[PDB]
């Protein structure tokens, strides 16, 4: 942003309606290859936020004081705001519509009726071509001027309304009345709604008028049969409305289907380790397949209706023409080339305007909704700030028998408040929860209303909230909080709040960016930073509501003594606390009880009085390459599918072309040399009604229309099927590769990225790519068919076209290097805007207490203008490209007309009419082509990401090992032996298993206990072969697991995870998703784990719905279900991993004894750290950073003082005994 | 969602994203 005056201000009418200043910017962008924020121009003074906000606020205030705030119309105010510019836009749009109608109708009618004449006049035909050229130029440039006015009007409206919304938001009493996302959307998206509304509705009020003009003109030309063409549009456009409604209806159900699929995919990715060690890959694969097929069916329906409503404008023209001319000629009327093709051209113009209109209606509807939301915002109750000064300056806060009430209506919580605070008196607030302390704080701040009495106040406020709002900036910026910098005072403040450890831990503490709520900081550090901000702010009154609650007692007391009893001895401090041991040194103590003042005074007086304050006192003491397109085509079915789809596209467009050509051919035939009686003499009469074969031509015309409709339906169905097949192939291959990659992938890659590939990359391909691809291919084939028709009539049209192809290529290059670099600048400047919005809305109370409601508004305005400049340039660049492509189209039509008039007598009038109709049809198709090409390129970037992941993922071990099945009874016993065990999770990482060797006899209860990182967590990983060994071997009963298949290895081992893993579905699904056991076995397992009574009591005992993670049972019930699932397998060796996590005592004993008795005959590998639980087992194994030092019975280890296990047992006993 | 009639009029000079 750098300018003196914006180039739009120094632009004449020609530059405004051709956008030559943006041509200069486009030249700069193309030469550089990219744009920076310094290459764009700053907002004009006219579109600045402040002046427009002032205008809008004045207009709203006049409405409020004329009608009142219960019958006020913000729509009226927005109208009056935009009125003059909207009127100018409507005038220019009327000019555009008049020119667009006058060109085809009058110009083509006279041009074609000149070709039907017998004598050639060269000074009249050229005048007709000149008129056509001038009319096309006028309509193009008037539409450009309309868009230019609308863009500035919308930008001004957006800026003004967003600034007004933030102004209101910064002074809201009930901050939590509206939501936080709602308040964000008020300042973020509603402005875009208003901008789009302004521009596109200003377009709206020009659409139906040219349709009426065309209907009247068709009636004038033909007779009562023009109403036939008129009624086609009337019946047709509501049909496309209904198609849109149906597509939306089906896409609403597709949302639920996709949500279910993504939820299951999240379950698969989050607990992939559990699925691998349980060999449960197939069940989740089948469930995802079922959800995917139902989603695919819904997608098929939605895509069918979408394709139904894609490319109907030539279809409208052809249907209207067929009905009109068939019923015209079957009733015995007469028709010529001029009349028929003038009517066709008028149909084309009507379709153009009606293509414009519907989205305008939609935009105005969304505008009405947004204006309703804005009016709801602007009428909310505002927060005040008490200004009634006290009598004596010595008093800073003073009330008098006041009774204040909350607002939710008045909710009374304060009664007869007699409060007087003198300067320098540190006051403390005491009481119970809800006594009215925060109510007092809010009343002093200015959020409450007065009923009786008076409130006095003097001075400025600092504020440390209980949540410690942290500003989204650097740690030094949010300690100044808009204040000037000083070295010694800042250092003293930092030393006062104990920030030096914080300065040491953070990498660039004094310059570290902090999140809106706190990303790498703790609650105590947040409190310390808020306190530092308060002390630096240096105000007269301090409101510290529970500033040291989350803080530790030691550091809390340290800060209290070092700052509150030292720094603020000369200022007023409002200390609100729940820890009442701090008020022994306070100057004055205040106790609140049920909103009524009962006892206060000095600490010794409170001790002497033995009041309720004493009772609580004693209690506390106790761009993509061709490769991506080739990959997508191969996924769709290969070259054959592409050829079939292209063939059907060409068949549809050529059916429309054949309908038009058949009209031309039927007109060209004439009467076919028939002599008829017209009186006393007979002679040849050239009239299409005298053709003996006229009914044949009419029948073929109707057949052409029907065949075009059938081909459109077939094309839609086949395209939807092929695109969804491609997307399904991509999804299936990606899922297959995901379910078969080692845990190294899931460890080095966040699950968020993989879900993103599944969640939004799949959604993007599925819905978006077929839609944009269909629109692009339809438009390109239509352009090719129009050019081919005009060329089959005139090859020198191709001669002229060539250079225009070069110009189109140049335009596409320049308008693609510019529009893409303005799109990025638009959203780069939006990130600070949204961050500021969120940070401000999350800290409104602190902003209001600090009286910083204008600095944040100024920053909001600055960020809004920074965002608004590139967005304005972006829209104007859209219209710049549109103007130049319109120039190319105008050149095409002018060339066609010149050829029509230079070949008078050599071309039949019907073929000339056909050519001119297609030349006019060529209008407006180039901008759509360019924009759709860019959109499909983006969708294929998404496909590029998906295929990158598809061809990137590595391979796990094969499901079956060639070394063959070990045995049909393996393991026969539970003897496991280790020797020279080497294991490492990844490459270059230190080994976690360093020459570990031990033997375990069957039925032994072995409790693995050790320090963190000793390798306790790798026994299960190496036993299940999740990570291959780097040395040594693992042997069970003389069988080396290195030569047994993964399925045959994991099928005979069971593991109880540290946390309970429960998937969405039913209990039957979470207990035996393969349906391999009988009901009796399941119920015996359930009664073994004490679960039969809890399950049979449910109405759907074995079919009961299980929520995500099983948040419908208690923790004990979830653990019982997990042990039941493990027990259902009947495995000889099991790994139980530290199943203690915040559990009640008797439940812990019950689960411990249940595991003791259930697995009595199975070898137990208990991975736990609680030493007291492992006592009584057979042998105790202790690992020392990947090696075992002591391994024997606990009896011989606790009897030896030198034993390390005895040492840690003694340490644990001391930790339990000493609290202290 | 996104229609082919809304897109045709919105690809005339507006951005192709409703949200």
């Amino acid at each position: 942003t750098s300018k003196h005056q914006h180039p739009v201000d120094n632009a004449g009418l020609f530059s405004c309606m051709t956008f030559s200043w943006l041509s200069s910017l486009a030249r700069v962008a193309h030469k550089k290859g990219e744009l920076s924020m310094e290459d764009v121009w700053s907002l004009s003074k006219h579109e600045s936020s402040d002046v427009n906000c002032r205008r809008l606020e004045r207009l709203w205030q006049e409405e409020l004081n004329e009608v009142g705030p219960d019958a006020a119309s913000l729509r009226r105010v927005v109208w009056i705001f935009c009125r003059t510019r909207l009127i100018l836009s409507i005038v220019c749009l009327m000019i555009t519509q008049l020119a667009g109608f006058s060109g085809p109708a009058f110009m083509v009618k006279h041009l074609l009726e000149y070709t039907q004449a017998t004598e050639s006049n060269l000074q009249y035909s050229l005048l007709l071509v000149l008129g056509l050229l001038l009319t096309e130029i006028v309509r193009s440039w008037s539409l450009a001027l309309t868009w230019a006015l609308n863009y500035r009007t919308g930008v001004r409206l957006r800026g003004a309304i967003l600034t007004m919304a933030f102004k209101k938001i910064l002074k809201l009493k009930n901050i939590k009345e509206k939501s936080l996302g709602e308040l964000i959307n008020i300042c973020s998206n509603d402005g875009q709604r208003m901008f789009e509304a302004a521009a596109v509705g200003s377009l709206l009020a020009g659409g139906p008028v040219v349709a009426i003009l065309g209907m009247i003109y068709n009636v004038i030309i033909l007779g009562p049969t023009g109403f036939l063409g008129s009624a086609v549009f009337i019946l047709f456009y509501p049909a496309m409305m209904f198609a849109s409604r149906l597509t939306a209806y089906f896409r609403r159900k597709c949302v639920a289907a996709t949500d279910e699929r993504v939820q299951k995919m999240n379950e698969v990715l989050t607990y992939i380790k559990f699925i691998k060690m349980y060999a449960w890959v197939k069940a989740f694969s089948q469930s995802v397949q079922k959800i995917r097929e139902e989603e695919r069916r819904i997608l098929e329906k939605a895509g069918y209706f979408q394709s139904i409503t894609v490319g109907v404008a030539p279809i409208v023209v052809v249907i209207a023409s067929v009905v009109t001319f068939s019923v015209h000629m079957t009733l015995g009327f007469d028709l010529t080339a001029a009349q028929a093709f003038t009517v066709v051209t008028v149909f084309n113009s009507m379709t153009f305007a009606l293509k414009v209109t519907p989205f305008s209606v939609k935009s105005l509807s969304e505008a009405s909704v947004a204006v309703d939301r804005f009016k709801s915002l602007f009428l909310m109750e505002e927060v005040h700030m008490i200004k009634n000064k006290p009598a004596s300056p010595h008093i800073k806060i003073e009330m008098k028998n006041a009774t204040l009430a909350w607002d939710s209506r008045l909710q009374r919580t304060l009664h007869s408040i007699d409060l007087e605070i003198q300067e320098g008196k540190l006051v403390g607030i005491c009481g119970s929860v809800g006594s009215g302390k925060t109510s007092l704080i809010s009343a002093i701040l200015g959020q409450m209303t007065l009923l009786e009495g008076s409130i006095a106040i003097s001075g400025t406020f600092a504020y440390v909230a209980q949540q410690a709002w942290i500003l989204n900036a650097t740690l030094r910026d949010n300690i100044l909080f808009g204040k000037e910098y000083d070295e010694e005072r800042y250092n003293s403040v930092l030393n006062s709040c104990c920030l030096r450890p914080d300065l040491a831990i953070l990498p660039s503490s004094d310059l570290t960016e902090i999140g809106e709520r706190g990303a790498n900081l703790s609650g105590g550090q947040r409190q310390r930073i808020s306190l530092a901000r308060a002390l630096y702010s240096d105000r007269s009154i301090y409101i510290l509501d529970d500033p040291l609650s989350a803080l530790d007692a030691h550091v809390g007391n340290h800060i209290f003594n070092s700052a509150i009893r030292k720094h603020l001895k000369s200022k007023t401090v409002l200390f609100v606390t729940h820890q009442l041991q701090y008020l022994v040194d306070c100057d004055e103590v205040i106790f609140m009880k049920e909103g009524c003042i009962t006892e206060r005074g000095t600490h010794e007086e409170l001790m002497n009085l033995n009041g309720d304050y004493a009772t609580i006192f004693n209690n506390l003491l106790l761009s993509v390459p061709w490769s991506v397109y080739g990959v997508y085509i191969q996924a769709a079915g290969g070259p054959l599918a592409f050829l079939v789809i292209m063939a059907l596209f060409m068949l549809n467009v050529g059916s429309t072309a054949f309908s038009t050509w058949w009209l031309s051919y039927w007109i060209k035939q004439g009467s076919g040399n028939t002599t008829v009686t017209r009186g006393n003499e007979t002679s040849v009469s050239d009239s299409m009604k005298d053709n003996p074969h006229m009914q044949y031509y009419a029948s073929i015309y109707a057949l052409s229309m029907a065949v075009m409709l059938i081909l459109k339906a077939i094309r839609g169905v086949v395209f939807v099927k092929g695109t969804l097949r491609a997307s399904s192939r991509l999804h299936d291959e990606l899922f297959r590769r995901i379910l078969r990659s080692p845990m190294k992938f899931f460890d080095t890659t966040p699950t968020g990225r993989i879900l993103n590939r599944f969640s939004k990359d799949m959604d993007e391909v599925d819905v978006r790519l077929p839609f944009q691809a269909e629109m692009f291919i339809q438009n390109v084939i239509l352009v090719f068919f129009c050019v081919g028709m005009i060329a089959g009539v005139f090859p020198w049209f191709l001669v002229a076209v060539g250079p225009l192809v070069i110009l189109f290529s140049v335009l596409h290059i320049v308008s693609r290097v510019l529009i893409r670099e303005l799109k990025r600048l638009d959203n780069i400047t939006q990130s600070p805007f949204l961050s500021h919005i969120t940070s401000s809305i999350q800290g409104l109370a602190t902003i209001h207490a600090y009286n910083k409601g204008q600095e944040f508004l100024h920053r909001y305005q600055e960020l809004l203008d920074d965002n608004q400049a590139p967005f304005f340039l972006f829209t104007c660049a859209m219209r710049w490209l549109a103007v130049r492509l319109d120039l190319i189209s105008i050149a095409l039509i002018t060339t066609t007309g010149l050829m029509i008039v230079l070949m008078h007598g050599q071309i039949p009038p019907a073929y000339a009419g056909l050519a001119i109709s297609y030349a006019v049809q060529l209008t407006g198709l180039f901008q759509f082509t360019v924009r759709l090409a860019s959109e499909t390129e983006a969708r294929f970037t998404s496909v590029e990401r998906i295929n990158h992941y598809i061809k990137t993922l590595s391979l796990e071990a094969p499901a079956r090992i060639k070394n063959k099945a070990p045995s049909p009874d393996w393991p026969q016993e539970g003897e496991v032996t280790f020797e020279n065990a080497e294991m490492r999770y990844r490459e270059n990482l230190p080994l976690v298993l360093k020459k570990v060797s031990f033997t375990i006899k069957p039925k032994e209860k072995i409790g693995i206990v050790g320090r963190t990182g000793s390798g306790k967590s790798s026994l299960g990983m190496a036993l299940f072969r999740l990570v291959e060994l780097s040395g040594g071997c693992i042997k069970i009963d003389g069988v080396r697991i290195s030569d047994i298949g993964l399925a045959d290895l994991r099928s005979k081992l069971s593991i109880i995870p540290q946390e309970p893993v429960l998937f969405s579905g039913t209990v039957r699904s979470n207990l035996d998703p393969f349906n391999q056991y009988t009901e009796d076995q399941i119920w015996d397992a359930l009664e073994r784990t004490h679960m039969k009574e809890c399950i049979a009591q449910l109405p759907l005992k074995l079919e009961s719905e299980v929520m995500e993670n099983g948040d419908n049972f208690s923790v004990g019930e979830r653990q019982l279900l997990c042990i039941a699932r493990a027990l259902l397998r009947h495995c000889k060796i099991l790994i139980l991993d530290e199943a203690t996590a915040a559990m009640d005592t008797e439940t812990d004993l019950l689960i411990q004894e249940t595991i003791r008795e259930a697995f009595a005959d199975c070898t137990m590998l208990t991975i736990a750290h609680r030493l007291h639980t492992v006592l009584g087992s057979d042998r105790i194994m202790v690992l020392a950073q990947g090696q075992v030092v002591e391994f024997d019975t606990p009896s011989v280890l606790l009897s030896n003082d030198s034993s390390r296990f005895y040492a840690m047992f003694a340490a644990a006993e001391n930790k339990v005994a000493v609290k202290g | 969602c996104q229609d082919a009639l809304e897109t045709a009029a919105r690809a005339e000079g507006l951005s192709l994203d409703a949200s």
